[PDB]
C-alpha cells in the first residue's frame, strides 16, 4: 500500500538514522553530517550560501554563537543576535 | 633575587630582639584579682615582673568552636593599632562560665561544653581543650613579648637604616608576638605568599616565614623570602584533627616554626598594632573553612567570562595587535575569553589614560572584542605621575588624598611612571574616590566588557627600601605605614571591585586580578603568584603556591602560563597550558623582552596540544562554575590537597604534584620534560577512578604509573561523582553559556554518585538580588539518575537542556526511560562499551530547570 521513504546514512557510513535524527541539534554521526545546520558535531561544518557571492564554511561551534561568521549572516538564526547582509 | 635588597630577621631590628627571647618561664603572669567576667568576653590584667608594664588579656568564647584572645596596653601612650576592614561582621560569641578555680588557676567551660579553657595565672598561660584531649597552649614556651610605647622622641630599636633609607621610628619599640604549640600536629600550611613547599618547613636552622607584601624581581624557589602577599592564617592537620590560627596583624609579621608525643610550635612576631588571634578549633578541616570564612568571607563569584582563558603580554603593541590577537584565536579554533592590555596602553603610565598613537579609538577596539564576545583587561596601578597636566594627579594632590611624610608633604616615589605619588587607599574616602573613578564617564574610552588589573599594590616603590614604601610615611587616622602595610594592597583591590560594580549601578559583577593581598582578599576578585620564570621547577610551584592560597580561602588562584621571566621551551609551554587549564585563574603572560608566544606561533604538534588543553578546560566551566558556587557560599576551596579529601590517609599530607577540583577531579599535571609516564597517587579504601580519556577504571588507594603523550593531561574522575559539562567548545564562555549539558556520572562501587551544578546569566548580582539561578542536584543510586533542585529559591529562565548523559561503571540496560512533569514517558536510545563499562544516554531533551529521573531497566 504506501511505500516508507529510506532512512538517512551519514556520509562516512558509520549509521543509519531516521530524518527526525538529522538537524536535531544532537550528534549522531562521527562525521558530523547529521548536523550540517546546527552546533551540535564538534567537527560539523555549516555551509554560508551568501547568495550573490562566494560561500564559505564555517566550523559547526560558529552556528548560533552569537557572532556573525558568514557575510549572509545565516549561521545567527536563533541566537538573539541579528545578523545584516555584509556579503559586498 | 639579588636577597641583599631584602632584611633577614637579623636586620628587621624588631625581628631581632623577639627572635633572641628563646624558650623559658615567662616574666608575663595574670592578676587573677582583676578578672572581669561578663557575657561576651573575660578581662583580666596581665603584667611583666621586671618592667611592671600593664597589659589587658581579652578572652572570648565564640559561636562555631572558635576563641579569639586579644592582648593590649592597659595605658597606652597612643592607640595601638587594630585591623579594620577585613572582619565582615563581629564575631557572635559564646558565654564563659567558671567552672574551676584556685589561686593560679581558672577553668572556663565554652557555653555548655564541650571546649574548656585554663587560664593559668604564673607564668601566664592559656590551654584549649574538648573534653579531655589538648587541642592548643598558648605562651607555653614562654615566648610572649610586648614592647610597650616608650617616650617619643637597643641598637636599631628607634632610628633604623637600611642600605641606604632611613627610618625615623618616631614611637621606638612596639613589637607584640606570642607562641602556640599544637600537640599531635606535624604538618603545617598556610601563611602566604612563599615559593615554598605546600607543608610547611620548620625554620630553627634559617630564616622565620615573613609576611611583608614586595615586590621581589626574579623571585627563587624553596626559600621563605617574603612574596608579594600576606595572609597570617596557619592551618594544622593530623589523622585526628584540623585546627587554624588566624594571627589578626597588618604589620610586618615573622612566623616560626619548630617541632619535637609530636608537637609543633608557631610563633608570630608583628612590628606593631595589638596581639588579636582567632583559633579555630575544627575538628574537621571543612569546620576550619567554615569558621575562617564566617571572620573574613568568601570567595566573590568571579563572572563567568573569568573562568575561562586570558592571553597577556607585556605589551600588546596597539588596536591592530590586540584585533590580531582576537583573529589568530579563532583563525586556529582556539578559545579565549580575555585579551589583556598591560603599562604601555596607557600615556605614558598615567593610568585611567590612552596612547594616542597605540589606542586612539578604545570604544571601537571594545566594540570589536565584544562583536567576538569577549572581553579585555586594563592595567591600573596605584601610583600616580606627578604631573600637573594629569588630571587624576590633580584631584588627588587637591584633596589631599596622597600618603603623606612626616612632614605633611606628600610622599614622592620613583616608580613605571618617574616621580609618582601613592594614594592612601587606607581613606575610605580615598577609596570612594577611585571607585567613583571608573564610571563610564570619568575613565573616558571604557565599556561594560573592560576588566581591570591591580599590580605593584604592594605598594611597589621603586627607590625605596625594598622597593616599598617607608616605614614611617602617614596614612589616615595618623597610622604609620609600618601598621597598616600588608592591607594597602586589598583596599586598591576592594576599591577597584567597588568601582566596576558602582559603573554599573550595582547590577555587574566586578573582576579583579590583583597581584598583592590579605586575609579577606577573596572578597574582591583574583591573585597570581606574580613574577614567575619560564622554568620546569616554576611549572612545579603553582601547585604548592595556589593550594597555600585555597586553603587561607583564597580559591582564585593562578601562575603565569609559561612564565614571565625568559622563553619556555615549546615543550615546556605546552606543559604550563595543561597545568593552568587545571588552576582557577588561567591566564598566559610574559615579559617585554620575550619573544611572542601566542599558541598558534608554535608547530603544529604544540598547537594541537594547547588547543585540547583549552577544550578540556571550557567543557568543564559549568564544573568550575559550581565549585566556585560553593566557595562563595561555603567558604571551601576549589582547588584542593589531596589531605582534604583523604585527612587520614598520612601518606597524602605532603603531596604537591597533583590536586583535587572538590571531590569529583584528581589531576596529576606532567611537569617534567621528556616525560613519558607518571606515578599517580589514588587515594580511598573502596575508592574508584575513572582516568577521563580511556574511561579505564582504578581501585584505590594505589600507585599508577601512567604512560604520558605531549597532549595527555593525566586526570581522574571519582567514584561517586557527577561532573558537568558544555561539550560544544565555541570561542569564548559567552558563546557557551546557553548550550545544553552533558553530565558525566562515575558510579561508585555502591552504584552510586552525586554532583551539583550552578547556572545564571553568568555575570550579574541577579542570582543573590533577584534569586535568578539554579542550583541542580544530579543523583544517581540503584538503576536511576535524578535531577532534583538544591536551593528551591533560585528560579531561572534558561535555554539549557540536558543533552547527553556518560555513566562510567554500568552494565547494558535493556530500556532507558525518562520521567519529567509535563511531559509522557520518553524512551532514549543509547550505546554501551563493554569493554569499559561506558553508557551513553542520547538526547534526555530535558531543561536543565526541570526536576526529572532517568531509569535504566535490565
Ligand atoms: C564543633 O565541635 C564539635 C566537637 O568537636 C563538633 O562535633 C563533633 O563532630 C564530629 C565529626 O567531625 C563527630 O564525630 C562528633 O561526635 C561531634 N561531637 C560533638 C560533641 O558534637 C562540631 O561539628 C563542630 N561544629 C562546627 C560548626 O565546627
Ligand atoms: C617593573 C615594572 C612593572 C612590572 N609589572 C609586574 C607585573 O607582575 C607583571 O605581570 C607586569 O607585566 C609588569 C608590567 O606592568
Ligand atoms: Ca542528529
Ligand atoms: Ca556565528
Amino acid at each position: 500500500f504506501y511505500e516508507e521513504s529510506k532512512p538517512f546514512t551519514c556520509l562516512d557510513g558509520t549509521a543509519t538514522i531516521p530524518f527526525d535524527q538529522v538537524n536535531d541539534d544532537y550528534c549522531d554521526c562521527k562525521d558530523g553530517s547529521d548536523e550540517p545546520g546546527t552546533a551540535a558535531c564538534p567537527n560539523g561544518s555549516f555551509h554560508c550560501t551568501n547568495t550573490g557571492y562566494k560561500p564559505l564554511y564555517i566550523l559547526s561551534s560558529r552556528v548560533n554563537d552569537g557572532v556573525c561568521d558568514c557575510c549572509d549572516g545565516t549561521d545567527e538564526y536563533n541566537s538573539g543576535t541579528v545578523c545584516e547582509n555584509t556579503c559586498r | 633575587v639579588d636577597r641583599s635588597n631584602f632584611k633577614t630577621c637579623d636586620e628587621s631590628s624588631f625581628c631581632k630582639r623577639q627572635r633572641s627571647i628563646r624558650p623559658g618561664l615567662s616574666p608575663y603572669r595574670a592578676l587573677l584579682d582583676t578578672l572581669q567576667l561578663g557575657p561576651d568576653a573575660l578581662t583580666v590584667h596581665l603584667i611583666h615582673e621586671v618592667t611592671k608594664v600593664l597589659l589587658v588579656l581579652e578572652l572570648q568564647g565564640l559561636q562555631k568552636n572558635m576563641t579569639r584572645i586579644r592582648i593590649d596596653e592597659l595605658e597606652p601612650r597612643r592607640p595601638r593599632y587594630r585591623v579594620p576592614d577585613v572582619l565582615v561582621a563581629d564575631p557572635p560569641t559564646a558565654r564563659l562560665s567558671v567552672s574551676g578555680r584556685d589561686d593560679n588557676s581558672v577553668e572556663l567551660t565554652v557555653a555548655e561544653g564541650p571546649y574548656k579553657i585554663i587560664l593559668t595565672a604564673q607564668p601566664f598561660r592559656l590551654d584549649l581543650l574538648e573534653d579531655r584531649s589538648l587541642l592548643l597552649s598558648v605562651n607555653a614556651r614562654g615566648l610572649m613579648a610586648f614592647e610597650h610605647q616608650r617616650a617619643p622622641r637597643e641598637p636599631g630599636a628607634w632610628e633604623e637604616t637600611f642600605k641606604t633609607h632611613s627610618d625615623s621610628k618616631p614611637y621606638g619599640p612596639t613589637s607584640v608576638g606570642l607562641d602556640f604549640s599544637l600537640p599531635g600536629m606535624e604538618h603545617v600550611y598556610g601563611i602566604p605568599e612563599h615559593a615554598d613547599s605546600l607543608r610547611l618547613k620548620v625554620t630553627e636552622g634559617g630564616e622565620p616565614y615573613r609576611l611583608y607584601n614586595l615586590d621581589v624581581f626574579q623571585y627563587e624557589l624553596n626559600n621563605p623570602m617574603a612574596l608579594y602577599g600576606s595572609v597570617p592564617v596557619l592551618l594544622a592537620h593530623s589523622f585526628h584533627r584540623d585546627l587554624g590560627i588566624f594571627w589578626l596583624n597588618a604589620a610586618e609579621t615573622w612566623v616560626d616554626i619548630s617541632s619535637n608525643t609530636p608537637q609543633t610550635d608557631i610563633r608570630w612576631m608583628s612590628e606593631s598594632g595589638i596581639i588579636d588571634v582567632f583559633l579555630m578549633l575544627g575538628p574537621s578541616v571543612f569546620d576550619v573553612f567554615r569558621q575562617y570564612a564566617s571572620l573574613t568571607g568568601t570567595q566573590a563569584l568571579p563572572p563567568l567570562f573569568s573562568l575561562g582563558y586570558h592571553q597577556s603580554r607585556w605589551n600588546y603593541r596597539d588596536e591592530a595587535d590586540v584585533l590580531e590577537v582576537d583573529q589568530g584565536f579563532d583563525d586556529h579554533n582556539m578559545p579565549c575569553d580575555v585579551i589583556w592590555l598591560d603599562i604601555e596602553h596607557a600615556d605614558g603610565k598615567r593610568y585611567f589614560t590612552w596612547d594616542p598613537t597605540r589606542f586612539p579609538q578604545p570604544l571601537n577596539m571594545l566594540e570589536h572584542l565584544a562583536s567576538k564576545r569577549r572581553k579585555l583587561v586594563a592595567i591600573v596601578d596605584p601610583h600616580i605621575k606627578v604631573d600637573s597636566g594629569y588630571r587624576v594627579h590633580e584631584e588627588l594632590r587637591n584633596h589631599g588624598l596622597y600618603v603623606k611624610t612626616r612632614d605633611g608633604s606628600d610622599y614622592e616615589g620613583w616608580c613605571w611612571p618617574g616621580s609618582a605619588s601613592y594614594p592612601d587607599f587606607t581613606n575610605p574616602r580615598m577609596r570612594a574616590w577611585w571607585s567613583n573613578m571608573f564610571s563610564f564617564d570619568n575613565y573616558e574610552g571604557s565599556a561594560p566588557n573592560l576588566y581591570v588589573w591591580n599590580d605593584m599594590n604592594e605598594p611597589s616603590v621603586f627607590n625605596g627600601p625594598e622597593v616599598t614604601m617607608l616605614k614611617d610615611a602617614v596614612h589616615y587616622g595618623g597610622w604609620e605605614h609600618r601598621d597598616i602595610h600588608n592591607i594597602y594592597g586589598l583596599y586598591v583591590h576592594m576599591a577597584t571591585a567597588d568601582g566596576l560594580i558602582q559603573r554599573s549601578g550595582g547590577i555587574e559583577r566586578p573582576f579583579v586580578l590583583s597581584r598583592a593581598f590579605f586575609s579577606g582578599s577573596q572578597r574582591f576578585g583574583a591573585v597570581w603568584t606574580g613574577d614567575n620564570t619560564a622554568e620546569w621547577d616554576h611549572l612545579k610551584i603553582s601547585i604548592p603556591m595556589c593550594l597555600s592560597l585555597a586553603l587561607v580561602g583564597l580559591s582564585f588562584c593562578g601562575a603565569d602560563v609559561g612564565g614571565f621571566f625568559k622563553n619556555p621551551e615549546p615543550e615546556l609551554l605546552v606543559r604550563w597550558y595543561q597545568m593552568g587549564a587545571y588552576q582557577p585563574f588561567f591566564r598566559a603572560h610574559a615579559h617585554l623582552d620575550t619573544g611572542r608566544r601566542e599558541p598558534w606561533l608554535l608547530a603544529s604538534q604544540y598547537q594541537d596540544a594547547i588547543r585540547d588543553a583549552l577544550f578540556q578546560r571550557y567543557s568543564l566551566l559549568p564544573f568550575w562554575y559550581t565549585l566556585f558556587y560553593q566557595a562563595h557560599k561555603e567558604g571551601f576551596p576549589v582547588m584542593r590537597p589531596l589531605w582534604v579529601q583523604y585527612p587520614e590517609d598520612m601518606s597524602t599530607f605532603s603531596i604537591e604534584d597533583q590536586f583535587m577540583l572538590g571531590d569529583a577531579l584528581l589531576i596529576h599535571p606532567v611537569s617534567d620534560a621528556g616525560a613519558h609516564g607518571v606515578q599517580v597517587y589514588l587515594p580511598g579504601q573502596e575508592e574508584v577512578w575513572y582516568d577521563i580519556q580511556s574511561y579505564q577504571k582504578h581501585h584505590g588507594p594505589q600507585t599508577l604509573y601512567l604512560p604520558v603523550t605531549l597532549s595527555s593531561i593525566p586526570v581522574f574522575q571519582r567514584g561517586g561523582t557527577i561532573v558537568p559539562r558544555w561539550m560544544r567548545v565555541r570561542r569564548s564562555s559567552d558563546c557557551m553559556k546557553d548550550d545544553p549539558i552533558t553530565l558525566f556520572v562515575a558510579l561508585s562501587p555502591q552504584g552510586t554518585a552525586q554532583g551539583e551544578l550552578f547556572l545564571d546569566d553568568g555575570h550579574t548580582f541577579n542570582y543573590q538580588t533577584r534569586h535568578e539561578f539554579l542550583l541542580r542536584r544530579f543523583s544517581f543510586s540503584g538503576s536511576t539518575l535524578v535531577s532534583s533542585s538544591a536551593d528551591p529559591k533560585g528560579h531561572l529562565e534558561t535555554p539549557i537542556w540536558i543533552e547527553r548523559v556518560v555513566i562510567m561503571g554500568a552494565g547494558k540496560p535493556a530500556a532507558v526511560v525518562l520521567q519529567t512533569k509535563g511531559s509522557p514517558e520518553s524512551r532514549l536510545s543509547f550505546q554501551h562499551d563493554p569493554e569499559t563499562s561506558v553508557l551513553i544516554l542520547r538526547k534526555p531533551g530535558v531543561s536543565v530547570a526541570s526536576d526529572w529521573s532517568i531509569h535504566l531497566r535490565a
